[PDB]
């Protein structure tokens, strides 16, 4: 996240983070949200890579111990099967993980609440990204979990020439763009927490940003509509 | 685009 503060330690109890075994360590690669005590939803560009993989939940600083942590394996990945790795902007970018034990649930670990099917946040909605994400395009992951409050920017808007262009689809929600605050790589699968009557709900799962850079004015930060896949989610945890 |  660029132009993130630091969130507080029981901000976002369902921000997990997706790592990778290399060598005889873990590496972040992407955020996801924790929906069921033993399922977590990311992106899918996240899984592309025949990787091992492990969900952390209860985490505030990769680089220290925290005292709440949990770690767990990713037994089984389910990746829309309408998602084209060529393609990020036709959509479909989203992944369930099935972990191999299921969490135990506290004030830093929570479920996501997700919003109603078909869901659509008006213009300029209050919204927070999270995640560990580099700070500065071309930077460095963050160690402690950031925070950047990115209103969203509507489907016209979005979608219009001096914006995304085609490039985004109404499956997507887009929201930022100001030039100082967005997500950036490492932040990809992570949350959108979106205020709606009082409560955050997680309405996007983090995807791209421009390939000229993470804070880019009128190139806001794209994530998957969480509201466009609510029965695919559900369809998906009842038959696994 | 740019995955993140
Ligand atoms: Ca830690």
């Amino acid at each position: 996240v660029v132009g993130g503060t630091e969130a507080q330690r029981n901000s976002w109890p369902s921000q997990i983070s997706l790592q990778y075994r290399s060598g005889s360590s873990w590496a972040h690669t992407c955020g996801g949200t924790l929906i069921r005590q033993n399922w977590v939803m990311t992106a899918a560009h996240c899984v592309d890579r025949e990787l091992t993989f492990r969900v952390v939940v209860g985490e505030h600083n990769l680089n220290q111990n925290n005292g709440t942590e949990q770690y767990v394996g990713v037994q089984k990945i389910v990746v829309h099967p309408y998602w084209n790795t060529d393609d990020v902007a036709a959509g479909y970018d989203i992944a369930l993980l099935r972990l191999a034990q299921s969490v135990t649930l506290n004030s830093y670990v929570q479920l996501g609440v997700l919003p109603r099917a078909g869901t659509i946040l008006a213009n300029n909605s209050p919204c927070y990204i999270t995640g560990w994400g580099l700070t500065r395009t071309n930077g460095q992951l963050a160690q402690t979990l950031q925070q950047a409050y990115l209103p969203t920017v509507d489907y016209a808007i979005c979608s219009s020439s001096s914006y995304w262009g085609s490039t985004v689809k109404n499956s997507m929600v887009c929201a930022g763009g100001d030039g100082v605050r967005s997500g950036c790589q490492g932040d990809s699968g992570g949350p959108l927490h979106c205020l709606v009557n009082g409560q955050y709900a997680v309405h996007g799962v983090t995807s791209f940003v421009s390939r000229l850079g993470c804070n880019v004015t009128r190139k806001p930060t794209v994530f998957t509509r969480v509201s466009a896949y609510i029965s695919w989610i559900n369809n998906v945890i009842a038959s696994n | 685009v740019e995955p993140i």
